[PDB]
C-alpha cells in the first residue's frame, strides 16, 4: 500500500504571494516503462464537494485556472498556485492514480492574510415565539472580523456571567476573506425575566477597549 | 571361431536393449541434437579405452585369481563382502529392473499413443513380466535359455529396420544448455547401453589364444557398435521433432507411427521380445555369479524381490542415474587394483603386457564422472550410501555367529 | 453537462443495512466505472471500491466485509450496501465518477452525511430575531433538531450579500444554528424577509416572516 | 505335498497381479484423436504488402528477396504473403494480366528460384490477387464478371507453378461477394486440400462477417473487427469473446486489420499487450511486416502511411539521417532481452511448439473489471493461463473460477513463463489469489495437468 505524506500542515499566506504545497509518496509513483508520474490534486473549498485540478502530476484538468502547476517526480511533488486570489482558501488534497487501493493524502488548509478589521456587535433580544413555547436566549452576532480570535464574555447588568454559553466560530469568506462568530445564552424562562440589562463585550487586536452592545427588557 | 566371427560374438552382448530407453534421457539433458550426437560417440571411445583394459585384468583374475571377485580381492581388499552386496542389490536387481520397464512401456503405448501411459499401470506389467521370468528359471533352466538366443535376433532387425528408415528420407547446434552437471548426467544415459563389456571376459576368451586377438578384436568391435548408435539416433533426429522427443516414454513408437500403419503392428512385438530376452539373460548371470547349503534357485527367489522393491521409484531417468553413480563407483575399485599390481605382483602375465597408456586414461575419467553428480543431487546417491554401510550389520553377523 | 444526484442524508440506528444512491444524468452509465469516497468531517478521504456495466467490484481491503457495491442498470443509479454500522461509520459518502480504468476521479458527487446513532428525528423549533431599539442585520435561530444538515437561505436565493450561516454546535443531543444577513434600513421596512430552512432528513420547510419589535 | 500350494499361490498371484493391470487401462481415461493439422494451423502469417519498402531503395526485387528468409524464419512464421507482383496499369481492364510478373519485380524465372529456397526452410508463400493493387476501387469498377474470370484461370497458373495458397483484399468493392468465394475455395482445393484462400474484408461490425462464413467454413477472413477496440482497449474482451461464440468455436484468423500494421489503431503502450493476446487465441494471427519491431507510419516525415520502409539498421532511411534512432532497428532490438523483437521470438516460439496453444480449447472466465483472462487447454499436456490487464492502473485481479470444466480448473499456484514488463522473475511459481498486476502488464502462466 501507497503511502502518501503532504508536508505542510496549515500555510497562510496573502494575496498573490505564490504558495508552493508539497509532497510525499513511500513507493515510487513514477512507472519505468513509460516514464509518466501517477499523482493527482483535489480541491475542496469548504462545505463542497472536492474537485479535480491536476491529474498524471502535470496536467491540468479541463476548466482549470492556470495558476495551478503541479511539476516534480520520483518521491516529491508539488502544487504550485502562481498568484492566490480572494477565493482560492480551500483544502488541497492528494491521490495515488496507478495503485490498486487508492489512498488519499493528509490534507492542507490554506488561509488568507488581510489587513486587521473591527467586529460588528450586534445583539438580540428573544423573540416572541420563542417566548411562547417557554424558553429564552439572547444572541451576539460578531461581523467580518479578521484575525479569529475573539474572546467574547458575558455580562448580565454587572454580574459577569461565563457558565453555559455557546461559541460557533464560520470559516474564513471567498468575498472580504473575514470571520464571523455567533454567540447564544442558554437561560431559563424565569433566569431571563429576573434581570433587565444584558452586555455582550468583545475584545479584539484592533482596539484596546472591548466593543459593548446591549439591551433592556422593559422596554 | 576366428577373428571374424569371434567378432559377431562381442556384439551380441554390447548391443542390448537399453538403446531403446537412453536417446530421450541424452536429449532431455545435452537439448540440441548436434550435442546429443558428440554425447554418443563419446561414450563408445570412452567404452574402448575401459573395455580392453578390464580385458587386460579379466584374463589373469581369472587364470590366477579363478573368480570374479574374491581371490582378486584378498590381494585388493580382503572386505570383498560388501563389494558382493552393492553388486547384488542395487547394481544387478536395478538393472533388471530398467529393461523390465522398457518392456512395459512399449507394451502399452500403443494404447496411448498421445496421452502419456498410465505410471502405475507401467509399474504392473513390468513385475509381470520379471514373476513369469522368475517362475521359468527355477522351473527349468534348459528351456530359458534356448527362446532367450531366438530373441537375440529380435533386437538386431528391429534395430536394423530404423536405421533401413532413416535413409529413405534423406540448428543442430542451437540449443546447446551446456552445463557440467549435465554433460555428465547425459553421459550416464549414453554408457547405459553400453552395457556388457565388463563381463566380456567370460565370453571370448575360451575359443581362441588371447595374445593379440583379444585387443583387437574389442579395438574394432567398439567403432563397429558405436556406429549403429549414431545412425538410430540420425532416424529420430530426421524423422521427428527435438521437442516431441524430449516429451516421449516410448521414442520408437513415436517413429514408428510416422511411416506405415502397420509398421506401428510389428515395432512393439519387435522391440518388445527384445527387452523380454534381455531381462531373462540377466537373470541368468546374476543366478551363478553369487554362487561362483544354497542351491541356485535361492539366488533366482532373491534377484526377483528386491527387483520389485524398486517399483517405488517415480520415472526411468532417476533409477538410470542411480544406477550408473554406482556401476561406475565399482570399476573404478577394480581398475585401481591391477595398478596397485603393477609393483606388487608378478602375476605371470604373458597375455599382455602394457598397462601404462590406456588405466591413466580411464581412472580419472570415472572420478571425474564420479565427482560432479555426488555433489549435484546426492538424494539418491545417499539412499544408496546409506544402505552400503548397512552390510556391516551383516558382516559382524558373519564374524561371531558363524565362529 | 455531467449531473450526479444524490439522496442526501440519512439516519439509522446501530446495526442496520443502508443502501445509498448516486442517480445520474447526462452520459452513459454503462460506459464509465462509478466509484465510492468516504470522508469523515474534518479528516482525510478514503476510497471504498468502484462499478461497471458487468457488476464487477474492487473492493479496498480496510472495507471489504461491510460494503456491497450494487449497479441497477436501468435506472441508471448505483447502490452501496453498509452492513453493520459501528458508530465510527458517522462521515460523507462521496460518488465520484472515472473514465473506463483510469482512476482519476474528475465528476464527482454532491454527498451524504450518513449519521448513526439511537436517538429519533427532532423536527426544528425556528424562531427569528428582530433588532429593535447605516445597515441592520437579521437573524434566525434554528433550534432543537437531531440530525445535523440544515440548509438556511433567505427568501430562496433573493438575498445573497452578508448571508453568514454559522455550523450547528452539539448540546442536549440536538443542534442549534442560526443564520445572519446585511441589508440596508430601507429596504426591510419597505418589505419583508423571510428565513427559509430545509431539513433533508425529514423535509420539515419552515418559514418564519420576520416582524420588527416596537 | 509341499509343492502343491506354493506354486498354485504363484498360479494365483501372477492372476492376483494381472486382475489390476487388465482393468486398470479400462478405469484410465484415453486420449481423443488428434485434429489434421494442416500447414496454417501450426502457426502465424506474416504479410508484405510492398517489396519496393521491405527492404528498400531499388533492391526490392524478388531475387534479393532470399538472403532475408533466414532472418524472417528466426521470427517462425509458417507462411508469407507477398503483395500483388502481376503486371497491372492502374484502373484499365485489358491491360492487366496476372500471369506474367511486373518488370520492375523481377521475372517469372526469379520468382520460381524463390519458392525452391523457402520450401529449404518450411515457409509457403501465399500469393496475392487483389487486380488493380493501385487503384482506389481495388476490383474494377465495371466488367466484374470478366475479372472474376481472369482471376479463376489464373487460380490454375500459379498453383501448378507451386505457390501454396492464395489471397484476395476488400471484397467489399465487388458484386456477389459470397459467390465468388465459393469458386475459388473449390478450385483451390480440388487441386490439393492443403491450399489456402484468405479473404479480406474492412468491415468492422458482426453481422457482416458472419454472411461471408456461413457459406464457406474454409477461409480465412481477415478484417477490421477487433480495430475499433477503443481508446485503452474498453471492448476487447467482449469483442473477442462474443465473436467466438457467434461462430461456435471454429478456426479464425486474428488480425487488427486487412493490410495495415498495428500501430494504426493502438498506442504504443498497448502494443506488447496485443501480441500476447493475438498469439494465444484460437487461430491463426496474422501479422503485417514491421509489427514485430513496432513500425510506426507516423514518427518519420515523408512516409507513405500504407507501406513504411522498414528499418534494418541506422542506414536504412537515409532520406533524414536523424530520425532513426538505435532501438527501432532490427539490428539494435536483436540483442536487446527487453525489446519488443525478442517477444515476438519467444510467443512464435511458444504458438509453434506447444499443443495448447496450438489446437486446444477455449474457456474465458469472469475477473476483474479492466483486465482480459483466459485458459487454454487439450487433454493431458501443459496448460496455460494469460492474464490482460487493459487499464491504466495497478489492478489486482480476482480470478473467479466458477464455470470451468473439471479438467481444466485453476490450480492455487502456476510459474510465470514470460510477462511483457520487465520487473517480475521469470519461473518462479506465482499465486493466483493475490495476483497484482501493473498498468498494462499481461503475464503467460502454465500449469500442468494434475486432475
Ligand atoms: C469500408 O468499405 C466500404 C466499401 O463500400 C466503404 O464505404 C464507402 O465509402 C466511400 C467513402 O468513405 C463512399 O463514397 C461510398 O459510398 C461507401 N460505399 C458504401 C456501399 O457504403 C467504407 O467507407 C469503408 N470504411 C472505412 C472505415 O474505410
Ligand atoms: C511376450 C509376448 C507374448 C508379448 C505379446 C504382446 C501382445 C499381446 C501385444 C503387444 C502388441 C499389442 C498390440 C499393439 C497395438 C494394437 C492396436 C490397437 O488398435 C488394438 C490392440 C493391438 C492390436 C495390440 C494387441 C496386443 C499386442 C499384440
Ligand atoms: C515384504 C517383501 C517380501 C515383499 C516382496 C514383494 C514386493 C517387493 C512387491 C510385490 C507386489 C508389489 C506391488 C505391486 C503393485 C504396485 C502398484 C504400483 O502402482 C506401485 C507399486 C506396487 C505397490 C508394488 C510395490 C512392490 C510390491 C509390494
Ligand atoms: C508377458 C505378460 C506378463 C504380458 C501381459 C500383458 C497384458 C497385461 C496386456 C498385453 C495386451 C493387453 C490388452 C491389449 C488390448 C486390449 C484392448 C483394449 O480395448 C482393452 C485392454 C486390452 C484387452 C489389453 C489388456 C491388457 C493386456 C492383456
Ligand atoms: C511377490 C511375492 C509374492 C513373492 C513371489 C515369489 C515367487 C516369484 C517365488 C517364491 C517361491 C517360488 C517357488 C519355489 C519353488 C519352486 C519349485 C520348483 O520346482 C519350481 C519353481 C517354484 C514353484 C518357485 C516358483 C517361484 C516362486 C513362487
Ligand atoms: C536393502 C533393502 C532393505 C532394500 C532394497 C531396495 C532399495 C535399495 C530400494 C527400494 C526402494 C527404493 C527407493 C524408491 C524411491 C525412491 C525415491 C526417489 O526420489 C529416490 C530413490 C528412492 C529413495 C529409492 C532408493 C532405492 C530403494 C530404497
Ligand atoms: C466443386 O464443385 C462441383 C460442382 O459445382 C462439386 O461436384 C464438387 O464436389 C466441388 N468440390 C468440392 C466441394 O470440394
Ligand atoms: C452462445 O450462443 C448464444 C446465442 O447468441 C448466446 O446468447 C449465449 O451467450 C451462448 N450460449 C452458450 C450455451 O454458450
Ligand atoms: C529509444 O531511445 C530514445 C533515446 O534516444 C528514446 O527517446 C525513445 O523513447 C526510445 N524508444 C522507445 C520505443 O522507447
Amino acid at each position: 500500500d501507497i503511502v502518501m505524506s503532504q508536508s505542510p500542515s496549515s500555510l497562510v499566506v496573502s494575496v498573490g504571494e505564490k504558495v508552493t504545497m508539497s509532497c510525499x509518496x513511500x513507493x515510487x509513483x513514477x512507472x519505468x516503462x513509460x516514464x509518466x508520474x501517477x499523482x493527482x490534486w483535489y480541491q475542496q473549498k469548504p462545505g463542497q464537494s472536492p474537485k479535480l485540478l491536476i491529474y498524471x502530476x502535470x496536467x491540468x484538468x479541463x476548466g482549470v485556472p492556470d495558476r495551478f502547476t503541479g511539476s516534480g517526480s520520483g518521491t516529491d511533488f508539488t502544487l504550485t498556485i502562481s498568484s492566490v486570489k480572494a477565493e482560492d482558501l480551500a483544502v488541497y488534497y492528494c491521490x495515488x492514480x496507478x495503485x490498486x487501493x487508492x489512498x488519499f493524502g493528509g490534507g492542507t488548509k490554506l488561509e488568507i492574510k488581510r489587513a486587521d478589521a473591527a467586529p460588528t456587535v450586534s445583539i438580540f433580544p428573544p423573540s416572541s415565539e420563542q417566548l411562547t413555547s417557554g424558553g429564552a436566549s439572547v444572541v451576539c452576532f460578531l461581523n467580518n472580523f479578521y484575525p479569529k480570535d475573539i474572546n467574547v464574555k458575558w455580562k448580565i447588568d454587572g454580574s459577569e456571567r461565563q457558565n453555559g454559553v455557546l461559541n460557533s466560530w464560520t470559516d474564513q469568506d471567498s468575498k472580504d476573506s473575514t470571520y464571523s462568530m455567533s454567540s447564544t445564552l442558554t437561560l431559563t424562562k424565569d433566569e431571563y425575566e429576573r434581570h433587565n440589562s444584558y452586555t455582550c463585550e468583545a475584545t479584539h487586536k484592533t482596539s484596546t477597549s472591548p466593543i459593548v452592545k446591549s439591551f433592556n427588557r422593559n422596554e | 571361431i576366428t577373428l571374424l566371427n569371434g567378432v559377431a560374438i562381442i556384439v551380441g552382448t554390447i548391443i542390448g536393449s537399453g538403446i531403446f530407453v537412453t536417446p530421450t534421457g541424452v536429449l532431455k539433458e545435452a537439448g540440441s541434437p548436434g550435442l546429443a550426437l558428440v554425447v554418443w560417440a563419446a561414450c563408445g571411445v570412452f567404452s574402448i579405452v575401459g573395455a580392453l583394459c578390464y580385458a587386460e585384468l579379466g584374463t589373469t583374475i581369472s587364470k590366477s585369481g579363478g573368480d570374479y571377485a574374491y581371490m582378486l580381492e584378498v590381494y585388493g581388499s580382503l572386505p570383498a563382502f560388501l563389494k558382493l552386496w552393492i553388486e547384488l542389490l542395487i547394481i544387478r536387481p536395478s538393472s533388471q529392473y530398467i529393461v523390465a520397464l522398457v518392456f512395459a512401456t512399449y507394451l502399452l503405448k500403443p494404447l496411448f499413443p498421445t496421452c502419456p501411459v498410465p505410471e502405475e499401470a507401467a509399474k504392473l506389467v513390468a513385475c509381470l513380466c520379471v514373476l513369469l521370468l522368475t517362475a521359468v528359471n527355477c522351473y527349468s533352466v534348459k528351456a530359458a535359455t534356448r527362446v532367450q538366443d531366438a530373441f537375440a535376433a529380435a533386437k538386431l532387425l528391429a534395430l536394423a529396420l530404423i536405421i533401413l528408415l532413416g535413409f529413405v528420407q534423406i540448428f543442430s547446434f542451437e540449443g546447446t544448455k551446456l552445463d557440467v552437471g549435465n554433460i555428465v548426467l547425459a553421459l550416464y544415459s549414453g554408457l547405459f547401453a553400453y552395457g556388457g563389456w565388463n563381463y566380456l571376459n567370460f565370453v571370448t576368451e575360451e575359443m581362441i589364444n588371447p595374445y593379440r586377438n583379444l585387443p583387437l578384436a574389442i579395438i574394432i568391435s567398439l567403432p563397429i557398435v558405436t556406429l549403429v548408435y549414431v545412425l538410430t539416433n540420425l532416424a529420430y533426429f530426421t524423422t521427428l521433432s527435438t521437442e516431441q522427443m524430449l516429451s516421449s516414454e516410448a521414442v520408437a513408437v513415436d517413429f514408428g507411427n510416422y511411416h506405415l500403419g502397420v509398421m506401428s503392428w510389428i515395432i512393439p512385438v519387435f522391440v518388445g521380445l527384445s527387452c523380454f530376452g534381455s531381462v531373462n539373460g540377466s537373470l541368468f548371470t546374476s543366478s551363478r555369479l553369487f554362487f561362483v547349503l544354497l542351491t541356485p534357485v535361492p539366488s533366482l527367489v532373491f534377484t526377483c524381490v528386491m527387483t520389485l522393491l524398486y517399483a517405488f521409484s517415480k520415472d526411468i531417468f532417476s533409477v538410470i542415474n542411480f544406477f550408473s553413480f554406482f556401476n561406475w563407483l565399482c570399476v573404478a575399485l577394480a581398475i585401481i587394483g591391477m595398478i596397485w599390481l603393477r609393483h606388487r605382483k608378478p602375476e605371470l602375465e604373458r597375455p599382455i603386457k602394457v598397462n601404462l597408456a590406456l588405466p591413466v586414461f580411464f581412472i580419472l575419467a570415472c572420478l571425474f564422472l564420479i565427482a560432479v553428480s555426488f555433489w549435484k543431487t546426492p538424494v539418491e546417491c545417499g539412499i544408496g550410501f546409506t544402505i552400503i554401510l548397512s552390510g556391516l550389520p551383516v558382516y559382524f553377523f558373519g564374524v561371531w555367529w558363524k565362529n | 453537462q455531467v449531473q450526479l444526484k444524490e439522496s442526501g442524508p440519512g439516519l439509522v440506528a446501530p446495526s442496520q443495512s443502508l443502501s445509498i444512491t448516486c442517480t445520474v444524468s447526462g452520459f452513459p452509465l454503462t460506459x464509465x466505472x462509478x466509484x465510492w469516497v468516504r470522508q469523515p468531517p474534518g479528516k482525510g478521504l478514503e476510497w471504498l471500491g468502484x462499478x461497471x456495466x458487468x457488476x464487477x467490484x474492487x473492493x479496498x481491503x480496510x472495507x471489504x466485509x461491510r460494503l456491497s457495491i450494487s449497479k441497477d442498470n436501468s435506472k441508471s443509479q448505483v447502490f452501496l450496501k453498509m452492513n453493520s454500522l459501528q458508530t465510527d461509520d458517522t462521515a460523507r459518502y462521496y460518488c465520484a465518477r472515472x473514465x473506463x480504468x483510469x482512476x482519476x476521479x474528475x465528476x464527482w458527487g454532491q454527498g451524504t452525511s450518513v449519521t448513526v446513532s439511537s436517538a429519533k428525528t427532532t423536527p426544528p423549533s425556528v424562531y427569528p430575531l428582530a433588532p429593535g431599539s447605516s445597515m441592520v442585520t437579521l437573524g434566525c435561530l434554528v433550534k432543537g433538531y437531531f440530525p445535523e444538515p440544515v440548509t438556511v437561505t433567505w427568501n430562496s436565493g433573493s438575498l445573497s450579500s452578508g448571508v453568514h450561516t454559522f455550523p450547528a454546535v452539539l448540546q442536549s443531543d440536538l443542534y442549534t444554528l442560526s443564520s445572519s444577513v446585511t441589508v440596508p434600513s430601507s429596504t426591510w421596512p419597505s418589505e419583508t424577509v423571510t428565513c427559509n430552512v430545509a431539513h433533508p432528513a425529514s423535509s420539515t420547510k419552515v418559514d418564519k416572516k420576520i416582524v420588527p419589535r416596537d | 505335498r509341499t509343492r502343491w500350494a506354493l506354486l498354485l499361490l504363484f498360479w494365483l498371484g501372477w492372476l492376483g497381479m494381472l486382475a489390476g493391470a487388465v482393468v486398470i487401462i479400462v478405469r484410465a481415461p484415453r486420449c481423443r484423436e488428434l485434429p489434421a493439422q494442416k500447414w496454417w494451423h501450426t502457426g502465424a502469417l506474416y504479410r508484405i504488402g510492398d517489396l519496393q519498402a521491405f527492404q528498400g531503395h531499388g533492391a526490392g526485387n524478388l531475387a534479393g528477396l532470399k538472403g532475408r528468409l533466414d532472418y524472417l524464419s528466426s521470427l517462425k512464421v509458417k507462411g508469407l504473403v507477398l503483395g500483388p507482383i502481376h503486371k497491372n496499369q492502374k484502373d484499365d481492364v485489358a491491360q492487366t494480366d496476372l500471369l506474367q510478373i511486373d518488370p520492375n519485380f523481377g521475372s517469372k524465372e526469379d520468382f520460381d528460384s524463390l519458392l525452391q529456397s523457402a520450401k529449404k526452410k518450411s515457409i509457403r508463400v501465399i500469393l496475392d490477387l487483389t487486380p488493380n493493387y493501385r487503384g482506389e476501387n481495388s476490383w474494377f469498377s465495371t466488367q466484374v464478371d470478366t475479372v472474376a474470370t481472369k482471376v479463376k484461370d489464373a487460380l490454375e497458373f500459379w498453383l501448378q507453378a507451386g505457390v501454396d495458397g492464395f489471397q484476395v483484399r476488400d471484397i467489399e468493392n465487388l458484386k456477389d461477394a459470397s459467390s465468388f468465394l465459393a469458386e475459388w475455395q473449390n478450385i483451390t482445393k480440388g487441386f490439393s486440400e492443403d491450399r489456402l484462400l484468405i479473404a479480406g474484408t474492412n468491415s468492422s461490425d458482426l453481422q457482416q462477417i458472419l454472411s461471408l462464413l456461413e457459406s464457406n467454413k474454409d477461409l480465412l477472413l481477415t478484417s477490421s473487427y477487433l480495430s475499433d477496440s477503443g481508446s485503452t482497449g474498453e471492448h476487447t474482451k467482449s469483442l473477442v469473446t462474443q465473436y467466438l461464440n457467434a461462430t461456435g468455436n471454429r478456426w479464425c484468423s486474428w488480425s487488427l486489420s486487412q493490410a495495415r500494421l498495428l500501430t494504426s489503431f493502438l498506442p504504443a503502450q498497448l502494443l506488447r499487450l496485443y501480441q500476447l493476446m493475438l498469439f494465444t487465441l484460437p487461430g491463426t494471427p496474422v501479422f503485417s511486416y514491421g509489427d514485430e519491431i513496432g513500425l510506426d507510419a507516423a514518427a518519420l516525415p515523408g512516409q507513405p502511411m500504407e507501406a513504411p520502409v522498414m528499418l534494418w539498421d541506422e542506414s536504412s532511411f537515409p532520406d533524414i539521417p536523424g530520425a532513426v534512432s538505435a532501438n527501432m532497428t532490427v539490428k539494435g532490438q536483436s540483442e536487446d532481452p527487453g525489446s519488443l523483437l525478442s517477444l515476438f521470438r519467444r510467443l512464435s516460439d511458444q504458438r509453434s511448439k506447444e499443443r495448447s496453444l496450438l489446437h486446444g480449447d477455449f474457456h474465458a472466465f469472469s475477473a476483474g473489471p479492466g483486465l482480459f483472462s483466459y485458459i487454454r487447454h487439450w487433454d493431458q499436456n501443459e496448460r496455460f493461463l494469460v492474464v490482460l490487464n487493459f487499464g491504466d492502473v495497478g489492478l489486482s485481479a480476482g480470478l473467479q473460477a466458477s464455470d470451468l470444466p473439471a479438467s481444466a480448473s485453476l490450480p492455487a499456484k502456476a510459474d510465470l513463463l514470460l510477462s511483457t514488463q520487465p520487473g517480475r522473475e521469470e519461473g518462479s511459481p506465482l499465486e493466483l489469489e493475490r495476483l497484482k498486476l501493473e498498468p498494462h502488464e499481461g503475464l503467460l502462466l502454465r500449469f500442468p495437468y494434475a486432475a
